[PDB]
């Protein structure tokens, strides 16, 4: 019944043809059998058609879908993914989600559940949903924690902040707003910050954790999506920047929270929305 | 608590290398099936035939051969996936004949499982390839089951290269693709499947898994018996869409009595339905947990006692931190969950999609019965506990003995030893089970890890083909010559396959296998 | 990381090799316990307690120096026959022998299932004084175990109280106070236990036993290893809750496990040691097996006093519903003061006696007498195991300072089948790689003794000997056997026996050596 927990973008395919894929993420309130928490459904020019909102790849085993495991809801009852922002960048689509922490929260649903903000990224050209990847995000300034994501806007920084960061004129930037802490979410505390993440530094820390996996170090770490502590399998494959996953080493877990550059803090009258341009 | 039996006769290495072995680069044995008077051996890249009428010479020489190696790009995708070259080979893991001409074959295909149809007459690849997903394992080292009943194929394996989703999957029929709930730890959590059997309206399954009733301690392994309706078509749109609606499972009770009942809960292998003393039984081989004191037992159940459990009371966990307890008789929703549509307590239902939401959503969160299945005659039939090695392969001859009223069980081992045991089944049969022979059956020269994998009874040639990981050894059922002239040694062995003749030699089939009296018998040296 | 295997004995000693050892017998000997003071070993059996001078080197048989004679009276014998116990049982089996001071010894017998206690002088084993009632101080049956010990003038017993053998109790009496006891027939405090040992430490007395557990109730009827605790100064509860009953009675569980994916617990305790200084920290060392109806396995785990003490300041354990799983008592629900803390110490220091405890705290420890936490071992895995064999380990005894430099621990354990294992134990990270089973000896003497079950042991360091007790005979067994290797330089040092050493004279004598590794580097085969 809440709004604002759903987000997505439309991506019309090659012109002339009536299809437009549409990547949508939403919470499901534990009804994992009925509704996927994240899918890649299809669009058609004739609105009455029954193939509307149908997954762009479907078979009995993996689909352009992503159901919450019936296991994870049993280990902790009202777990859910709220989907704040989503933006198209390069040949991918990113989401900024906020999930219930599988760690800092005991299975007991007393009401002390903590949360963890995370970016997520897929490929537009990933029908089986192999390219999935998920890193926590946040920032700090003067030892004040800000880890409750609130809003985000993808903007081209124009010419000033570009040369300030060493980015080319076509590279984009994401401004963000984080609330203090990891507690409560339904009514976060006022203290909020406007932090900055470079699209570069995110594509880097990705090619860095998925290059670190295809070498066999560590393991994929998504305690809610994977359950069994699978290890990072070794592999003689050379990762690009535009590597869209394969049937192993996915969905891939983020180990170190990407830190952002703080630009502004307000400790009295809380921040809510954000946008930018040049 | 009992004690290890003493083998009446020991066959050591010197007395056993006089037995033929099969080979054909190595072999890497996987499974074996007996059809008519032919035995089929499936391994890496190869499937071999041995004609059971040809008395073997130094070696067992294969007659016909089937070959099905993994494709080239499959051999290189496997390398990119990080798996080693020795593993990237086509290990045949499924071999079930559909009719009396054609045989369903599946291979690992270097962690890219596919399935095919071969003809028995020729072993030729005829037709086109089918996908082996959810049907054949990715790893060769994993366990799996595969069976055909009434048109449709009942598989049971892992479905993904990463080895997370274990599923029971019916397809290859006129109906749809039904399956188990992925990741649902209450239904199945990290299992190793071992067998399956059709009986009545149900396909009964046998496997091991981590137990959820002994979670308030270590990661124990409990031996389970599950069942499914044959005519299940899945659930309605709300509950159990495309999923089984007939999934009940029970626990197996392999108990040494006493003040602290001692349980064996790791299932190693089991047989098909065998008529023992008039009633259909299944005979299985149980060990203890890995991080425990090595111990092994053979428990036997009956189809009756399996069925009785499932009409009994269901098991529920009232609250997260409470003990698994019974479901009230009033809370069992109508119709009887597990019962098959058009039969018994649900005959007012045309299909399994007609079932109420409360009956469906009950079996999805109480798939585990309460009761445990009793083993016939309380304690196990045989135990061997003091020794360093664990038990494995089982095989049974229901009609052993000159009168065919004696149950002789043949069991494998880890350290290449095989035990032949005359089992005490009924009360009026013996005082207890007696360990007839201990045969070391591993041939150091012709073979290499010496693990017996399975066995297959060749009752028509008085033999048993013991299977190892790289060799297969043809072992006669009786070394009656080891005794020969010595009538003392002979009938004192109580082996029903041997005996004493009036010609004055110990041969095969006058004997006394029941008590075994040493009366009126002299003393050879 | 997985499951241990049976260590291979570096040297074995068969019956022929140990019939060359002096023995002790006597009318059948019915040994129960021994004790060493100074240079004298008191041995208690049927009707009799013998003394043996330990300076006297035995020739062919250990002969007794003095002895103490005390048989059951005629009336006691007929009542014991009238009660319907066999005449072989209606004797006076000595079961308690505990010096109070340096002259007197508190001596109790079974007295044909009518327990009586007396005082004797030590020097002369002379009945000086009068009879004290032995009730709930000495058992009725000589097959039952019992614990007895004096501490600050008060006698701390542990046994069964009735002929019918149903009232397992822990008792204090004969003091300057009066008579505290556990609750009779209370399947919560203690349920059909077999008591093994007790020790006095700090403000409390700790007990070690085995009993029917209550956390393992969902499967079968199984026995766990417990460690209990009572205050020395405990005076009893008020007139409403625990009047004349213990108030500081806390018990916890002993975790003797093998780590893995599926932990394997040895839960049945067979014997234990007194407090021993093992490498800096005070230690106790226990011998643990598996259940009766089980595949015989035996283990020796060792715990620390710091680790026991911790579990009692830790959380309590409760069971919410009778059909719910045992649970941790919440911190904010413990009353005040801290139940099980002794009056006038730490937390009850605003309390003069234990009769001043609140009804909040008295009724809590009356129904929550078991701790939640278990006592872990040191090194978190047993110090030695024995599984693949058909017997069980019984008696335990240690040498806290073995070797030329005395920085190595050796442990001596008995067995049912009349075998005794000598283990050099690993006690610290920097020691050996694992604990190495040195010698395995068959001490039992079939021709001279008789079921051959070894009962208790006792180290006699000064004479380099371990006396080894059975039910029908006691055997005097020299520790080392350096003579068995003689001149074979290899054998002497690769046996790694810290007692044995290699000398310039070219022979293996007691106390040059290398017990650390045992390099048979530069050494040749002896024939
Ligand atoms: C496993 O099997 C044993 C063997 O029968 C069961 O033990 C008996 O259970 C009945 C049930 O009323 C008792 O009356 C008997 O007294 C038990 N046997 C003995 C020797 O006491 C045991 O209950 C079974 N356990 C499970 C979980 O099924
Ligand atoms: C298995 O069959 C044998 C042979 O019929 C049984 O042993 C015979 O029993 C008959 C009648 O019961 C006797 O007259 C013979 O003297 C027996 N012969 C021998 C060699 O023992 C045996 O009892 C049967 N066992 C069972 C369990 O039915
Ligand atoms: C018995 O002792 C073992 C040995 O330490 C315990 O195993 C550890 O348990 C703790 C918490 O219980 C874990 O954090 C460690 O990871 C365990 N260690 C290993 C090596 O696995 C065991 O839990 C103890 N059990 C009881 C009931 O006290
Ligand atoms: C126990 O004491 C022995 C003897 O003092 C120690 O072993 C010797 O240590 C010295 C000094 O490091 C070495 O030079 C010798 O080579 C060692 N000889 C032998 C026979 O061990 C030993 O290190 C001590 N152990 C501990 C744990 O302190």
């Amino acid at each position: 019944q809440e709004a604002g927990s759903m987000a997505g973008v439309l991506i019309a395919g090659p012109p002339g043809q009536g299809q437009a894929k549409l990547f949508v993420g939403t919470p499901i309130d534990g009804k994992s059998e009925y509704f996927p928490t994240l899918s890649s459904r299809r669009l058609m020019a004739n609105e009455e058609d029954a193939d509307m909102f149908g997954f762009v790849y479907q078979d009995e085993f993996v689909s352009s879908q992503l159901k919450i495991p019936s296991d994870t809801l049993s280990k902790f009852p009202a777990f859910d993914i709220y989907y704040v922002y989503s933006f198209r960048s390069e040949q991918f689509v990113y989401y900024l989600t906020l999930q219930l922490d599988t760690q800092l929260t005991s299975p007991d649903a007393a009401g002390e559940h903590f949360f963890t903000s995370k970016i997520v990224r897929l490929c537009v050209d990933d029908p089986k949903f192999y390219s999935y990847v998920e890193f926590p995000i946040g920032c700090e300034q003067a030892g004040v924690e800000y880890r409750l994501v609130q809003d985000a806007y993808l903007s081209r920084p124009g010419r000033a902040l570009a040369h300030q960061l060493g980015l080319a004129e076509d590279e984009d930037v994401l401004f963000t707003v984080f609330a203090q802490g990891q507690k409560n979410r339904v009514k976060p505390p006022k203290e909020s910050a406007l932090c900055l993440f470079t699209l570069r530094a995110i594509k880097e820390k990705i090619k860095e954790r998925i290059q670190s996996c295809y070498r066999g170090e560590g393991k994929l770490s998504l305690p809610w999506l994977l359950n069994k502590e699978l290890g990072c399998i070794n592999s003689p494959l050379q990762i690009d920047d535009d590597f869209c996953g394969q049937d192993f080493n996915q969905p891939l877990g983020g180990t170190v929270t990407i830190e952002g550059t703080p630009l502004f803090v307000d400790k009295d009258d809380g921040l809510t929305a954000v946008a930018a341009y040049d | 608590f009992p004690e290890d039996d003493e083998p009446l006769n020991t066959v050591d290495y010197h007395y056993s290398r006089q037995y033929p072995v099969f080979r054909g680069h190595r072999l890497d044995f996987q499974l074996m099936l007996k059809i008519r008077d032919t035995l089929y051996i499936a391994g890496r890249d190869q499937v071999y035939t041995v004609n059971l009428n040809d008395i073997p010479q130094t070696e067992v020489i294969p007659s016909k051969k089937l070959t099905w190696r993994s494709r080239q790009q499959d051999r290189e995708n496997c390398a990119m996936k990080g798996k080693h070259k020795d593993e990237c080979h086509n290990f045949i893991k499924v071999f079930v004949p559909r009719n009396d001409e054609m045989v369903f074959v599946c291979g690992t295909n270097a962690f890219n499982p596919m399935c095919r149809y071969y003809r028995l007459s020729t072993l030729e690849y005829d037709g086109e390839e089918i996908s082996g997903l959810a049907r054949c394992p990715f790893d060769a080292r994993q366990t799996n089951v595969a069976l055909f009943a009434d048109g449709k194929l009942y598989s049971a394996t892992v479905a993904d290269f990463l080895a997370s989703d274990a599923v029971i999957y019916r397809s290859m029929g006129d109906g749809s693709a039904l399956r188990t709930i992925k990741y649902d730890s209450k239904w199945i959590k990290e299992p190793h499947f071992l067998h399956a059997i059709e009986y009545g309206n149900y396909v009964y399954f046998f496997f091991r898994e981590i137990a959820v009733e002994h979670n308030n301690l270590g990661k124990a392994v409990y031996s389970r018996v599950a069942r499914i309706c044959k005519n299940d078509m899945g659930g309605s749109q709300r509950v159990l869409e495309k999923h089984w609606t007939s999934f009940l499972k029970a626990r197996l009770n392999c108990s040494v009595p006493g003040d602290s009942f001692f349980y064996f809960d790791v299932l190693q292998s089991i047989t098909d339905i065998i008529q023992i003393n008039g009633i259909p039984t299944v005979i299985g081989v149980f060990t203890t947990q890995l991080n425990s004191i090595p111990g092994s037992a053979v428990c036997a159940f009956g189809m009756d006692d399996i069925e009785k459990v499932f009409k009994g009371r269901f098991k529920e966990q009232k609250t997260p931190d409470s003990v698994w307890t019974a479901v009230p008789e009033d809370k069992v929703p109508k119709p009887r969950p597990g019962c098959c549509a058009k039969h018994g307590l649900a005959e007012a239902y045309k299909t399994s999609i007609d079932f109420p939401d409360d009956t469906l959503s009950f079996i999805k969160s109480h798939p585990l019965m309460d009761s445990a299945v009793p083993p016939i005659a309380d304690e196990p039939w045989f135990t061997k506990t003091r020794v360093r090695y664990r038990l494995t392969a089982i095989e049974v001859d229901r009609s052993a003995g000159p009168y065919q009223n004696y149950t002789v069980i043949f069991v494998g081992s880890e350290a290449g030893v095989v035990l032949k045991v005359l089992a005490k089944t009924s009360p009026f049969s013996l005082n207890d089970s007696v360990l007839l022979e201990e045969i070391e059956a591993y041939n150091p020269a012709k073979c290499s890890d010496r693990k017996v994998v399975s066995l297959q009874l060749d009752r028509d040639h008085h033999a048993l083909y013991v299977a190892f990981s790289s060799c297969v050894v043809r072992i006669p059922l009786s070394r009656c010559e080891r005794y020969g002239s010595c009538k003392k040694s002979c009938i004192a062995s109580r082996d029903p396959y041997c005996g004493w003749l009036s010609q004055g030699v110990c041969e095969r089939v006058e004997q006394d296998t029941e008590y075994g009296n040493t009366a009126h018998l002299g003393d050879c040296h």
